[PDB]
């Protein structure tokens, strides 16, 4: 996110375990 | 024939190492450096420093 | 032409957030915990 | 795009319907003047009217397929014999090979090189054909897929040359390189014993854009008995004279015998040292004459695939002039 | 471990290049990346054992090979050294082109 | 890349007679947009050495159609993608399809476009395959270093004779390359039998053979020898041999003989 | 065709000097389209007969765009010749109009680029016009024969130069410079009716020496001279030996210069747009 | 003089061209000029060193 100078003061996969 | 069985990266394992994220413009504001510097602990040791 | 450097990365979790406490007068019977 | 060249002529040495497109093909020069320059050139001791009589038995034709002239020399593997003899629709076709051999054979030994009466056209891509009348097609610039054939089976082309004459350059001399974009040269090789001599024909890829020193260095043993028994068959005199050495010491005397000019006819200066540089029967430069090359154009790639051929990658024309590899 | 390396994705280009035979499409795409974290986050382990690649045999280097020293005065003995030692060396040298 | 000349009123059929020579080649001095008469012209009758080192200082470029009001032209060093122009053929033999077209100063009779009415003179180079062109200069030296003290050329099946000396003006336009072209290679000589003397005395077949092999494998005479470089350097440069052309002729007859136009592509 | 040069991490305190190398050509040994600067290095001063040796087996390279990130150069010459384009002159000389140009290393090893970020340095070598490169590899190539801004040699390779040189030189004997020869009194004695045939022959010539100090018969008749004729043999093997003498020593002409409207000349350190032959 | 020469202006024609450096416009113009007065219209004069 880019911002200025202004300030303030799932899924289910096969995989081995 | 024979297929091309895509692979995706985001379902493999290894993308639990690395965080990826997009960065559009990455490119042009490549022409600098970023240089953000991290932390370091440190013990508060007796006697004055 | 003598290139610079950049505004760096902050992560989206930082909460400094702190100069409620610190911006004009410090009131810290509840304020304080949440830093 | 490219540009191309189109030259009617006779269906006796590159027929382009019996192979198909892409192989360079050659401009034959007309053979008069050089039976004529041959009256003049051929050294001395040597016959001087021999290449009147290996013309003469070979009997405008113009144009001559580099498969039909590989095939005449000495390097070249019989399975391309076989393919241009039989495969060839012509009357007469290996009788006229063996012709051409021993003209060439004539041509190296009367001292005008077949370099001298070879220039190098492109590749030919297209031709209508008559009974014995073809007018051939090829490129002359540009890079060689800018054409269009009339097949319709391929509309483009490549570039083929038979895989028993390219010879690499820089895998062999093992400059430990990496291949990009390389050069591509036509070199012909030349041997001169008299009666028993003989043509090398090859096509040369490398990065290096001069030559010189590494055929100088390829072709050492060529060179070699070349400059010994090249000499022959030419009187030298018997033991040279010692006024034949060039006096040096003489040079910087400042108490010496002296003439200052406009007294040099017969006059009292005969006390001069007399010296006769006298040079008669040694290696003149045409006999040393082992080599010579031509750049053809650039080039990505070689594969070997099929009778064995080389299919070239994405060659652009660039024709040179051709150049002496003699010392 | 769990969060190893930041990584960033640029966005594609594309470069067309009008040739002979067709036309050619580099495709490139930039990126970047960079360690966060204090101290390492990875490590080797040597596990196990490929065929080592290069026998432990014996190829006796001859100096006649390099290049830089005075040769003695009389030729005779370099030439009786060289012929001795090149004896079916197999490191043998022979002057190819440089 | 095109330059227009301004081209005077001259008059009537000598223009006509300009509007024959549609195909030469004239140097200019700068490549720009605008030019005049003037200044691309060369005295008819001179030293072949000076115009032969004036063609490499300057810039080429064909005559292309000619309107009565301006010329126009194109030089060939520079070109888009190498394109195609035709050049008429000015030499005495012929050049096949399939040559490289060199440009040499006319080193026999020559010819001056004599403008009488502008008072301007025009003279223009030859057109040679390199082949010939090598030997024709040697023909023509190897003429007069006999004179200091036969000639036949043959091509395309026929076969010149030289015209004889001073035939045109005089021989004294070519002199000065007969003295430089013998001058620097008796030097040559002189100097390579200083530095080895004995070289003249090994074994005709045998030592001087062997001395010339192992030699190919594994007053102070050196400023002279610098000097020497220098100036074989400096001639071997400026003595053309460097074809600007290539003919590539395309549905037309395979040769093209003296005095009539050609298709012929830029290198 | 434009190559690709990729870069390391350097010292923005460099790039703002690499930046203003525009002109300056490099030396690829292939010709892929992507490449590293790591591969295209050359050590400090020394040696310039192997540089200029060097500068024929590898071909030039001209750059145009530089980028913290990329290099794009421009392969010089290899199939091309109306690639107009430009190029600083880094030469001592000044260069007029319709001038062939041609690279030469550079001397006394003085002028290079140290470039610290990556410990390496690029020697970009400078140009000169063709007659004074000519004069400059004369007196090197002259000075490298004598020994069996002045630089000293090496003595490892001159043995090299001295080989060509005297090969090129052996070549040149004929049995018609014989003939060629018996002509020098001949050409003495016009050296004196004539001021421009003085003109020709120069002050220490080593023949003008010779002239007076010995003196030679009319040469003997060769072999077989009632048919050919030798002296045309001789000139014409001579044009076609010098023709390509000032290249087997030096660089031969890389490309030349042209310009519309502007001063002639081009001073040093500034761009001059060249066409390429 | 007060209208010494004409001077006509034509359509400015875009033409483009694609490197690796990106994209390289060019633009062009056509124009071209007549001599209208009769006779000479500007005259020459060195006025200082």
């Amino acid at each position: 996110v880019i911002a200025n100078t202004n300030l303030v003061t799932s899924a289910r996969v096969r995989a081995d375990l | 024939c024979s297929t091309l069985s895509l692979v995706r990266f985001l379902e493999l394992g290894l993308s639990v190492a690395c965080v990826c994220t997009k960065f559009p413009e990455l490119s042009y504001v490549a022409e600098g450096t970023i240089q953000f510097e991290v932390q370091q602990p440190m013990i508060a040791r007796d006697g004055p420093h | 032409i003598e290139v610079h450097s950049h505004r760096a990365l902050f992560d989206i979790f930082k909460r400094f957030r702190s100069d409620d406490n610190n911006l004009y007068g410090a009131e810290f019977d509840a304020l304080l915990g949440t830093y | 795009r490219a540009r191309l060249i189109r030259q009617v002529t006779l269906a006796d040495f590159c027929e382009p319907q019996a192979e198909r497109p892409g192989l360079v093909v050659l401009a034959l020069r007309h053979p008069a003047d050089l039976a004529g320059a041959a009256y003049a050139a051929t050294p001395p001791g040597k016959n001087h009217r021999d290449l009147e009589e290996a013309w003469l038995a070979l009997d405008r034709a113009s144009v001559v397929s580099l498969n039909f002239l590989v095939a005449a020399a000495e390097n070249a593997d019989d399975a391309l014999r076989a393919h241009v003899t039989t495969n060839y629709r012509d009357r007469r076709t290996a009788a006229r090979l063996e012709r051409f051999a021993t003209v060439l054979r004539a041509m190296i030994r009367s001292h005008v090189f077949p370099h001298r009466a070879l220039h190098v056209l492109g590749g030919l891509l297209g031709h209508v054909t008559q009974d014995r009348l073809a007018s051939v097609t090829c490129v002359a610039r540009g890079d060689q897929e800018a054409a269009r054939t009339n097949d319709m089976a391929a509309r483009r082309s490549q570039v083929h040359v038979p895989a028993c004459a390219l010879m690499d350059v820089d895998r062999e001399l093992r400059l430990g390189g990496d291949d990009g974009l390389r050069f591509a040269y036509l070199v012909f090789v030349y041997t001169q014993r008299h009666r028993r001599e003989a043509l090398r024909v090859h096509v040369a890829v490398s990065r290096l854009p001069e030559l010189g020193d590494a055929l100088s260095f390829l072709l050492a043993g060529t060179r070699v008995d070349n400059a010994i028994h090249g000499t022959d068959e030419a009187d030298a005199p018997a033991a040279p004279a010692a006024a034949a050495a060039f006096p040096a010491y003489l040079f910087n005397d400042p108490r010496s015998a002296r003439c200052p000019t406009g007294r040099l006819n017969t006059p009292a200066a005969e006390a001069l040292p007399v010296w006769a540089p006298d040079m008669r029967g040694r290696a003149t430069r045409n006999s040393c004459m082992y080599a010579a090359y031509v750049r053809l154009g650039t080039v990505e790639r070689v594969v070997r695939r099929a009778l064995p051929l080389a299919h070239m990658e994405r060659f652009t024309w660039d024709v040179g002039a051709w150049e002496e590899c003699f010392f | 471990e769990k969060a190893s390396e930041s990584y960033f994705m640029g966005q594609m280009q594309v470069a067309r290049t009008e040739s002979g035979g067709g036309l050619h499409l580099q495709l490139t795409q930039p990126r970047a990346n960079v360690d966060l974290g204090v101290g390492f986050t990875a490590a080797y382990a040597a596990a196990a054992l490929r065929a080592p690649v290069t026998d432990m045999g014996n190829l006796p280097q001859n100096l006649f090979a390099t290049r830089g020293a005075p040769p003695m005065l009389d030729a005779d003995a370099d030439d009786y050294l060289r012929r001795t030692v090149n004896a079916g060396n197999r490191l043998a040298p022979v002057p190819v082109f440089g | 890349m095109e330059v227009d000349i301004a081209l005077p009123t001259l008059s009537p059929g000598d223009l006509s007679a300009l509007q024959r020579c549609e195909g030469r080649v004239v140097f200019l001095e700068t490549l720009r947009r605008h030019a005049t008469l003037r200044e691309v012209a060369l005295p008819c009758g001179g030293d072949v050495l000076a115009a032969m080192a004036a063609y490499r200082r300057r810039f080429a470029a064909v005559i292309t159609r000619v309107t009565p009001h301006r010329m126009l032209a194109t030089p060939l060093g520079v070109g888009g993608r190498g394109q195609s122009l035709v050049l008429q053929n000015t030499g005495p033999f012929d050049l096949t399809n399939g040559d490289h077209v060199c440009l040499v100063p006319p080193l026999l009779g020559d010819e001056c476009l004599r403008l009488t009415s502008a008072n301007l003179e025009l003279r223009f180079p030859m057109t040679l395959p390199l082949a010939q062109a090598r030997e024709l200069t040697a023909r023509v030296v190897a003429r007069a270093a006999e004179t200091l003290r036969a000639d036949v050329v043959f091509s395309n099946g026929r076969r010149y004779q030289l015209p004889p000396p001073h035939r045109d003006n005089a021989e004294a336009a070519t002199r000065s390359l007969v003295l430089n072209m013998i001058f620097l290679l008796n030097e040559g000589a002189v100097i390579l039998l200083s530095l080895i003397p004995n070289l003249l005395t090994l074994g005709a077949q045998d030592g001087y053979a062997n001395a010339v092999i192992q030699l190919g494998s594994a007053f102070c005479v050196f400023e002279a020898l610098e000097a020497w470089i220098a100036s074989a350097s400096r001639l071997g440069d400026t003595l053309g041999t460097r074809p600007v052309a290539r003919v590539c002729i395309f549905d037309g007859p395979p040769t093209v003989p003296p005095g009539e136009k050609a298709a012929v592509v830029e290198v």
